[PDB]
């Protein structure tokens, strides 16, 4: 039962073009007359986004849904949440939302069902405009190092608090982005890897003695050699080593650095780089220490092991590694943790669907094997003297279960410590399954379907399909409010599509989309697509894609690609300018996946896809008379400092040129707008403002779909 | 603990599963 579409008149914007802006790229020239937005200071680009908002506003004026929308998210995320709850000295700590807090607030107690203190409540600041991304508790659980944000900035500064009365310390470290804050087994102070005082290169690994100013602080590592060099680190179970994790660039490689501390004359204070123990000095694989006896460290590693293995080594005898646990033929390794003293558990993503192993640490032998539904498993954050593991469990149709699993007394049962519970939903109406369908090369991709049960499928249903597609990052099907309310009230089929780039069949399924094959992870989507029209969930121009960041990349030019197969496209903070994208804030890391437009041959690659650069009139071509571009909304933070909003902008400007106003008659009829957040950042936006932006793009989908509302 | 995928070009202790 179709309702009406998008009928009103659009009145475009005037955007000026620089017709002088033109690049040679190894003898192809390619114009840039949107150049100026890439100056986000400008009265023009300022005005070119007060000019896109007046017509967004326009256009969602006329969705009339968009209310409706909004308070179903809101009735239906409106339900307590408790995280995972983590262990120090005889203290729990967690996170808790009763529903529809701002931020999440963290939380003390002396036992799990005793009653809970707030440690830290960020609603108090800025009306919860930002949450806490760094949180670490010290090992007597005396005191509690986080991360505040201030302003827009991904800057973080680390504040202590006192968990016996909330008193904060004066120490302030500031110049800190994602930095964890690792203590050492005195309690005298912590690791912390931040940049050096004014861009983010040359970082640091540094130690911070509590009660102390930060210009104090003692230096551990730098590379000044090696500016874009990054860090992580690590300290042992038992305290004695600091493990030091170099990466470069995005790729899943690192060295590995290890530091006695026990051999130190004066502790930390000796050095008023350090040496370490270079046990892995190239950036050839991945390692993540997981336990030590003395010097004998247990690694996950995907040297010589795409799917990931776990391997042993003695730092007394660097150059042998012997695996513990091999490599499996089929199912990738996704993390382990030392529990219980002497055992592993290891997370396995076997298509797509997390298994659980309980394995012995000495002699990597199977104790148990727990296969987990449709969703996802995470968040184990147990420790080697912990006997208790606790995680998470989210699915599309369950909002969140934490598990316990008592391995000292009964380790074959997950039982449920806390289950979060959607208010007036009835999961048993709906099913999600698992189906595998074949890309244009033949190869597998699997997706999640989620909807009604028993639907008829007869082409009617409007979908929407999500996917991201790079990086190694492996998508699956947690739970979303907003997606009941679309299966619940819109009718409506979700599709997640787990295609190439990702990491869900381990290194060789990331490197089957990435680089020169980039184009695969396009081709896959569009697969899925075509699957679901041909399986009768849905048609063409029922068909919404959305995605994010690289995933607003797949959006961008999947609707280039095959503008006929969609009718809603949302984009949130997508990398669109491929041949400049490494050039602002931190889009030089990403160059391992995407290439970059500096060596010919990357640039060959990059320029077939990149999305303002392949903006084409569909109706141009024959027999393709009828097609238009989807309703297209581009969605971006006005200060994301992540991927740069410049890339929406000329995105929009682009789309906007080519298909609307370069003619005086345009077929395009279907807007194509952005919503742009107003003072907003890349990190985690409060709860009603996320409701806000989710509400304006489902109703901005349906609308584009023509789906009436149900209820 | 601190922020995973922190290089790479992703989005979304989220305050809800919105």
């Amino acid at each position: 039962m179709a309702t009406s579409g998008f009928s009103k008149p659009l009145h475009y914007p005037p955007v000026r073009r620089d017709e002088t802006v033109v690049d040679d790229y190894f003898g192809v020239k390619v114009a840039d007359p949107y150049r100026w937005l890439e100056d986000p200071n400008s009265e023009e680009t300022k005005e070119f986004v007060d000019n896109q908002e007046k017509l967004a506003n326009s256009v969602l004026e006329e969705c009339e849904l968009i209310d409706k929308f909004k308070q179903k998210i809101i009735d239906f995320v409106n339900f307590p949440r408790c995280g995972v709850p983590f262990r120090r000295a005889n203290k729990y700590f967690h996170f808790y939302n009763s529903g529809l807090q701002a931020q999440n607030v963290f939380q003390m107690q002396d036992d799990l069902d005793g009653k809970p203190e707030v440690l830290y409540d960020p609603n108090l600041r800025e009306g919860g405009r930002s949450g806490l991304s760094l949180y670490s508790v010290s090992e007597d659980a005396k005191y509690f190092a986080f991360g505040i944000h201030s302003g827009l900035t991904e800057w973080v500064t680390i504040k202590i608090l006192k968990t016996e009365d909330r008193s904060y310390l004066p120490d302030t470290l500031e110049w800190v982005k994602f930095s964890p804050a690792i203590w050492t087994h005195d309690n005298k102070g912590f690791f912390y890897c931040p940049y050096p005082p004014l861009s983010a290169v040359n970082q640091e690994a540094r130690y911070h003695f509590l009660g102390t100013d930060q210009s104090e602080d003692i230096l551990l590592w730098r590379d000044l050699e090696n500016p874009a060099h990054h860090l992580k680190c690590q300290i042992t179970d038992d305290g004695k080593y600091f493990l030091l994790y170099i990466l470069d660039g995005c790729d899943d490689a690192n060295k590995v650095y290890c530091l006695d501390l026990t051999k130190l004359p004066n502790g930390l204070e000796s050095f008023r780089s350090a040496p370490f123990m270079k046990l892995i000095d190239s950036f050839d694989a991945s390692y993540t220490a997981i336990a030590n006896d003395g010097s004998v460290f247990t690694f996950q590693t995907n040297k010589d092991a795409p799917r990931k293995k776990l391997v042993r080594v003695d730092l007394n005898n660097p150059s042998v590694w012997t695996d513990l646990v091999p490599e499996s033929k089929k199912d990738l390794l996704e993390s382990a943790h030392a529990v219980n003293e002497n055992q592993l558990i290891l997370r396995y993503l076997s298509d797509v669907k997390h298994v659980l192993e309980i394995r012995d640490l000495e002699s990597g032998a199977l104790q148990h094997r727990l296969p987990i539904d449709i969703g996802s498993v995470d968040g184990i954050t147990a420790r080697r003297r912990d006997s208790v593991v606790f995680f998470k469990f989210t699915s599309i149709l369950t909002p969140g279960i934490v598990y316990q699993c008592d391995l000292k007394n009964d380790p074959t049962q997950l039982k449920i410590f806390r289950e979060s519970v959607v208010p007036d939903f009835d999961r048993s109406e709906f099913e999600v399954k698992q189906v595998f369908v074949p890309s244009k090369d033949g190869t597998k991709i699997p997706i999640f379907i989620a909807a009604r049960k028993g639907i008829s499928l007869d082409g009617s249903h409007p979908c929407e399909m999500h996917g991201y597609g790079g990086f190694g990052i492996n998508m699956m099907p947690t739970f979303s409010a907003s997606r009941i309310v679309f299966l619940k009230h819109l009718g409506g089929v979700f599709c997640l599509a787990n295609i190439r780039g990702g990491g869900e069949y381990g290194e060789e399924w990331h490197k089957a989309g990435f680089r020169d094959k980039k184009q695969n992870v396009f081709d896959d989507f569009i697969s899925a697509a075509e699957y679901l029209i041909s399986s009768g969930y849905t048609k063409a121009r029922r068909v919404a894609i959305e995605g994010g960041a690289n995933g607003g990349l797949l959006v961008a030019a999947c609707i280039n690609q095959r503008p006929d197969l969609f009718g809603c496209a949302e984009a949130n903070c997508g990398v669109m300018d491929m041949l400049r994208f490494h050039k602002f804030t931190l889009g030089y890391l990403w160059t391992g996946d995407y290439g970059c437009s500096d060596k010919e041959e990357e640039f060959k690659w990059l320029i077939k896809y990149s999305p303002i650069h392949n903006v084409r009139r569909p109706w141009e071509q024959p027999g393709n008379e009828e097609t238009q571009y989807p309703a297209t909304m581009i969605l971006t933070a006005d200060h994301d400092d992540r991927v740069v909003p410049l890339h929406s902008f000329k995105l929009l400007a682009t789309m906007q040129h080519v298909l609307c106003t370069s003619l005086e008659d345009s077929p395009q009829k279907n807007p194509i707008i952005a919503r742009i957040q107003r003072k907003a950042a890349h990190y985690g936006r409060a709860t009603m403002t996320q409701i806000a932006e989710v509400a304006d793009r489902y109703g901005f989908m349906a609308k584009a779909l023509e789906a009436p509302w149900i209820d | 603990f601190s922020a995973s995928y922190s290089s790479k070009p992703i989005q979304t202790n989220a305050s809800a599963p919105v």
